[PDB]
């Protein structure tokens, strides 16, 4: 799952100036790649 | 211990800081007395 | 329009900051000379 | 521009591998509230320890009858439109296509002992009815058919509950749309017996019929079909249910009011809007179609946009 | 105006004290209004 | 056993009264007179719509609102401001779109002391007459009525013919008791007493 | 970024001369104040 | 109470941004802040 | 999806200075009886309302703005009137109606809809055709079911006129022929009435006195014994016995059977005498008060 | 500040305009967030505006305009 | 398509012992008298349902649930407070809810406001700031009926000087106490228009045919039609919620939390 | 400077692996394992 207040952040909006919107981007972006990687691999694990 | 239950939870994008906008300090003013207006009426003189 | 707007909600009345610089001396007052004071702002309010 | 929902319930009153999508499903309050329910609605003079006995028997006989009480968690939750039409078959008027739909769901389901849940919920209905603790009250619509996956004496359904109905992408065989169907015994147009007949606009009410007469319960329900609004459908009704709504006016009774009669005996039918047709004019077919093994008549709606807000209108007058 | 039940409760909460209980108190009785009055009202009078 | 002071339907200040009156045997025998009226909820709907002062007194308090043309001074940099940056929404409305700008700010006031100051100096029209306009008990749902309640019905409406400030005739069973707008107004807010 | 200030605070830091003085009373000693102020949050709207 | 204490140390050494000219006193008016 | 939306086509023999008169009547409600996407424009005039052949009245009017499709005015161009339909499940988030009644309309009330009653009909005149456009009124929830309450009470006298709103007095007229409707009314209340009293409210009854002593407690109290009344009457009147007890005691209750039936009653009466809520004005950001004539932004019910 | 007819009274014998064109500045001021006070923003709570020079201190244009000046 | 979401300024000076309640009444539901973006703290609280000067009943509570904006708070930081508007339709994506209710909720049911009208409300003191919160309960719109019904009805037995249940659960209405103080002050406004509304209706009908088995009637009647009116939709309310659940818990257990879609 | 700490802390995060499923019970999503760890202070002692 994603949440609000992230998704928003995810959605594919316009550069706003402050360095705070992109910092908590890319920590949103790598947060949602792990989640992907690990649910990726579960299926490899799983169908063991 | 504060495991987030399904993923990606809200409250992990937050960035609420806040901030010390500046200081203030202020400087005295150093009279001597001889400078006023009152010294004429003594006539100071030191005697150790 | 803001800014004046916060300026007004800002300043006490002419009428009685006045004469509170005029007695300010130890400016803790004691029990007494706070009386002749307020007794003193009741007139300046209506004065003017 | 859709909507579904889920839910994980028995599948004793109900096999998504049997009914085919599109077929309406409905959902049923806990059965321990109308012990309570009637212990204080039922009439003077009458022990609603019949209606206890009712529902006993009643799940004594339909699954692992444990989690009888509170608690039970793992319920029977949804059951089949055309499930509650067949145990009821012996008042719907075009008998032919109702007496194929019974057989054809005893035949279809577990084989064993449906005959015993069939007139087990019957005699359910015709208790609570007797009662005072009216069916509608605890029946509500859930939604259409859409995609299931089953196991062993356990289901999980997934359905249409708002919207249009052929937004709705399934992985089924032909092709990933559906339309909703419903059993031909039950369909019954509003507008046919008032005689309307205008194309346009049609609503889509679901409909309970009740007859109190002593000892000679009645509970039928239909799918409406009809141009009227929700307000004047009451009406409309009421009018082409003549004979029924003196037949419990009659038969369900200084000084005092006590012994005048009350809405619970003069109550004969409610109903609530579930959808809509905003079409150019309503076409259907009844087509012969096959449930397994038997053939039953149903009939294939199109276009229908689910609605809400399940409130019941009740006629009494 | 006619209105005294709240304010009478919360008035009988206070430090009552001993008061005398002369002009506040009513009875009767049955003989002669004269031996009534001599007696029993006016020798106790001086200590009531 | 012959009745007590406070219970009396006269009290000792009467006969205080005729005790020492100092009078003229003429009108000591009228002074009398007026101290027998009684004083309840009904008998002044007797004596003051008749002339009569019952001994008692009361003291107006009306409060009304005068314009002002204020003046202001402030001091340099007493205010430090912070500007935040615009952001845009927009919803659907009337027609079509609208939309709507919105912008952050702050402000915190950099002296010790008192920076600014104010002074009303000149004066504009008085926005209220300070007119006769008394007030009305009878709006509120208050404590205990009285027994009978024609005797309610009549003060209410003895009360409303006595001015102009009054609940409509016919009491609703739950509302706010508004009184009716009249159609015109003439000399400005009006002042209740 | 004020968006994310939870509050700005600023300091002042203010002295007060003393005054040497004979006998008897408690010698003066010099004082230091310190102060913090928090800030209030405005906005504006217009439309179109 | 008092959540703005202990955010910074109080009398925080880094630097001053401006003078004060005022000298007025002060304990007459701790009305205004912390 | 998309707003059900419906376009109503004018004939070009129109006047003129007869589409600049209609494209004021924006955001104005018309009806239908059946619902298409290709409609014609004497469908909506008042001749499509006549009962047979005869004009409407009230007691009609009130059974057809509840047996009609309610639909409000979108955009006018000329040769072409579009309009969306309220009561039937589509979307509709652009939406906007005037205040249609010489009262005001405070934000977040309830809008229902009500017939020409203060003798004042802001119809139109359409020459060529012969038509008439009935507009009706967007009364808020309150003081409709009051219009209504005094006119039923009027109708029973026609079976043997001041309101009072926010300081304002408002006085109504209606024409109270063609009997047969004014006489169903009657038998709506008394099947409203008839269920109303259980068997249990001889238990009611058994505290008209105990209602009244507490009556003479509180200053709200005595006022809901104002003087036109059966209950303070009856105090007076009618004293109540003692009764035979519960038959079947141990289970049953007979006050919650009773209020349980009227709150039915509750809901459903002033609906069938009055009509049921369609609108109910929502703001974000204009003012409050709605004065009369102005356009306001308003959501489904 | 004041209204127009106490400007207007001001203005004739009690006080002596004494500038009638004055300079102010023309543009605003900044606040960044950058850096030392953006990792600290962050991983605490806090941010110091001077955070860069504070770390060192221990171990603009202009234009004329009509207006009205007054003593 | 825009979520109207709503912003509160939350002052500072509140003692953390408030925002960790705060943070935890992360799903109840407020309500502003108008719908505005920028919102306060004092439009929340109960300060603005006073009516008389005084604090209302359980039967003005009735009017105000109709009369205000119902908004679901959203997520808090140590900030502010953020919901979004529901009774509008707009796309709010999140929209969870939780159980303020002594009742399991079922998956599928509709749920209305219903005022605290037994036991006490659930406050949150702000009192470091002088103003405290109340939440209306969610319960079924099956139940409305019952309870509404049921709570008036004992107290009218208890006047004159029982349990509900739902899903397998059996909640006592009584809470075991002689409440007959406090709760016999905050509804009683209810029940007193409620006898003298239906007292009249079985006089009426007397009037008017007594053989069924100058004091106007012509206006007595409208003072009966219009008051059984006006309370007859005040009581009588409809459902502003839904709860659909996509793989969670089957049911909702008081205190419990969920996602909900709008009506 | 041990001294002047007055507690100082050092965090994990780990992400456990998940499988996939197949069944009528709900999906599992991947959890994300937060913890605090403390320093505990001790010290020693030796004397000449």
């Amino acid at each position: 799952a994603i949440a609000s207040e992230a998704l928003s952040l995810l959605s594919n909006t316009y550069v706003d100036g402050t360095e705070i919107d992109s910092s908590l981007r890319i920590r949103a972006i790598q947060q949602m790649a792990r989640n992907l990687r690990t649910v990726l691999d579960s299926f490899e694990r799983g169908t063991a | 211990f504060f495991k987030q239950i399904r993923s990606d939870d809200n409250s992990l994008y937050s960035a609420q800081f806040d901030i010390l906008l500046g200081t203030y300090c202020n400087t005295l003013n150093f009279v001597r007395f001889l400078e006023l207006g009152l010294s004429v009426a003594c006539i100071c003189t030191k005697f150790p | 329009d803001q800014l004046l707007g916060v300026l007004l909600e800002k300043a006490p009345p002419l009428s009685l900051l006045s004469p509170i610089n005029k007695f300010q001396p130890e400016g803790h007052l004691n029990r007494v000379a706070r009386a002749a004071l307020l007794s003193d702002l009741k007139r300046r309010v209506c004065a003017d | 521009t859709t909507q579904l929902i889920q839910q994980v319930s028995l599948t004793d009153f109900f096999r998504p591998d049997i009914e085919h999508a599109g077929s309406i499903v409905l959902i049923l309050r806990h059965p321990s509230d109308m012990i309570g329910e009637a212990n204080t609605l039922t009439q003077a003079g009458r022990d609603p320890d019949v209606l206890l006995e009712g529902l006993r028997n009643l799940f004594n006989a339909c699954t692992a009858p444990w989690t009888v009480g509170e608690g039970g968690g793992l319920r029977a939750y949804v059951t089949s439109l055309s499930f509650i039409a067949a145990c009821r078959a012996e008042e719907y008027t075009d008998k032919q296509a109702a007496d194929a739909n019974r057989t054809a769901i005893v035949s279809a389901y577990g084989c064993s002992r449906m005959e015993t849940r069939l007139i087990r919920f019957s005699e359910c209905l015709r208790a609570m009815v007797q009662c005072h603790v009216f069916p509608h009250r605890f029946i509500s619509f859930f939604g259409s058919l859409l995609e299931y996956t089953i196991q062993d004496n356990l289901c999980n359904i997934t359905a249409v509950a708002k919207g249009p109905q052929e937004a709705a992408r399934t992985d089924k065989t032909s092709t990933r749309r559906v339309t909703a169907n419903i059993p031909a015994c039950v369909f019954w147009d509003v507008d046919k017996d008032l005689h309307l007949s205008a194309d346009g606009l049609k609503h889509v009410f679901l409909v309970f019929v009740y007859t109190q007469r002593r000892q000679r319960e009645g509970v039928r329900l239909h799918l409406a079909l009809s141009q009227l609004n929700e307000q004047c459908f009451g009406r409309g009704i009421g009018f082409l249910l003549g004979r029924i709504r003196a037949e419990n006016a009659a038969w369900g009774t200084t000084g005092d009011f006590r012994g005048l009669p009350t809405q619970l005996s003069c109550m004969y039918a409610a109903y609530t809007l579930i959808g809509t047709i905003p079409s150019e004019s309503v076409r259907y077919t009844r087509r012969m179609e096959r449930f397994g093994g038997y053939n039953v008549p149903t009939i294939w709606l199109e276009g229908v946009v689910w609605g809400g807000t399940n409130t019941w209108n009740e006629c009494y007058y | 105006l006619l209105d005294v039940e709240a304010t009478l409760v919360a008035l009988r909460q206070q430090h009552l004290d001993r008061q005398c209980y002369f002009g506040v108190y009513v009875a009767e009785g049955t003989e002669d209004t004269l031996d009534v009055q001599m007696g029993r009202f006016m020798e106790t009078w001086a200590d009531m | 056993f012959l009745g007590a002071n406070h219970h009396a339907t006269i009290r000792q200040p009467v006969a205080y009264h005729v005790t020492h009156s100092k009078s003229d045997f003429n009108t000591l025998t009228y002074s009398l007179l007026g101290g027998y009226f009684k004083f309840t909820p009904i008998s002044l709907t007797h004596q003051l719509r008749t002339g009569f002062h019952p001994g008692i007194a009361f003291t107006v308090v009306r409060q009304d609102r005068f314009a002002t043309e204020q003046l202001l001074y402030a001091e340099r940099a007493s205010e430090s401001y912070f500007v935040g940056q615009i952001q845009v929404h927009h919803h659907d409305a009337i027609g079509g779109v609208n939309f709507t700008l919105t912008q952050p700010r702050a402000h915190v006031d950099l002296g010790v002391g008192y920076t600014a100051v104010c002074a009303t100096a000149a004066l504009r029209c008085p926005l209220t007459d300070m007119g006769n306009t008394a007030q009305n008990l009878f709006f509120s749902r208050g404590g205990v009525p009285m027994l009978h309640d024609n005797v309610t019905e009549s003060l209410r409406r003895i009360t409303a013919s006595g001015g102009r400030l009054n609940p409509t005739e016919p009491l609703p069973i739950f509302g706010g008791l508004r009184p009716a707008t009249s159609a015109g107004i003439a000399r400005g807010q009006a002042s209740v007493c | 970024e004020l968006a994310y200030v939870r509050d700005g605070v600023i300091q002042f830091e203010v002295q007060q001369p003393m005054i040497a003085r004979d006998g008897p009373h408690p010698v003066d000693q010099p004082v230091h104040n310190y102060m913090v102020k928090r800030i209030h949050k405005r906005s504006l709207s217009a439309a179109f | 109470s008092d959540r703005i204490a202990g955010l910074f140390n109080i009398p925080a050494g880094i630097i001053p941004t401006g003078n004060v000219l005022s000298t007025i006193e002060v304990c007459a008016h701790r009305c205004i802040f912390d | 999806a998309m707003p059900f939306e419906i376009e109503v086509l004018l004939p070009g023999e129109l006047s003129p200075a007869e589409t600049s008169a209609l494209q004021k009547c924006e955001g104005k409600i018309i009806t239908f009886s059946t619902l298409r996407h290709r409609a014609s424009l004497v469908d909506i005039a008042l001749s499509s309302y006549y009962i047979n052949g005869a004009p409407p009245d009230t007691l009609s009017l009130l059974e057809a703005y509840r047996m009609r499709f309610a639909a409000v005015i979108t955009r006018v161009i000329p040769g072409k009137l579009l309009a969306h339909a309220i009561g039937v499940g589509t979307p509709t988030p652009g939406l906007f109606i005037q205040n249609t009644s010489p009262v005001d309309l405070c934000n977040g009330d309830y809008i229902c809809l009500l017939p020409p009653v203060f003798g004042s009909a802001d119809s139109i005149r359409l020459d060529s055709v012969g038509l008439e456009i009935v507009f009706p009124l967007t009364i808020p929830q309150t003081l409709m079911r009051e219009i209504i309450a005094k006119v039923v009470a009027r109708a029973v006298e026609r079976t043997a006129d001041v309101i009072c709103y926010n300081g304002r007095r408002y006085e109504l007229e209606t024409n109270l022929q063609h009997r047969d409707g004014s006489d169903a009314a009657i038998r709506t209340l008394v099947l409203n009435l008839m269920f109303s009293i259980n068997e249990g409210c001889l238990l009611l009854l058994a505290l008209i006195p105990t209602l009244l002593v507490q009556g003479a407690h509180d200053g709200y109290v005595n006022l809901l014994i104002q003087t036109a009344n059966c209950v303070r009457e009856t105090g007076q009147l009618i004293n109540i016995p003692p009764m035979p007890r519960i038959q079947d005691g141990h289970r049953r209750f007979p006050i919650y059977e009773t209020i349980s039936s009227w709150i039915s009653t509750s809901s459903r009466l002033g609906d069938t005498l009055g009509t049921r809520a369609i609108l109910r004005v929502c703001v974000f950001d204009g003012p409050s008060t709605v004065h009369p004539g102005d356009r306001t932004a308003v959501i489904q019910v | 500040v004041t209204t127009a007819t106490l400007k207007r009274q001001l203005l004739q014998g009690i006080l002596q305009i004494d500038d009638t064109a004055a300079d102010v500045p023309v543009t605003y001021g900044e606040m960044v967030l950058q850096g030392t006070n953006l990792v600290t923003a962050l991983v605490m709570g806090k941010a110091v505006r001077g955070m860069d020079d504070v770390a060192r201190h221990l171990l603009p244009v202009n234009a004329r305009v009509p207006a009205d000046l007054v003593i």
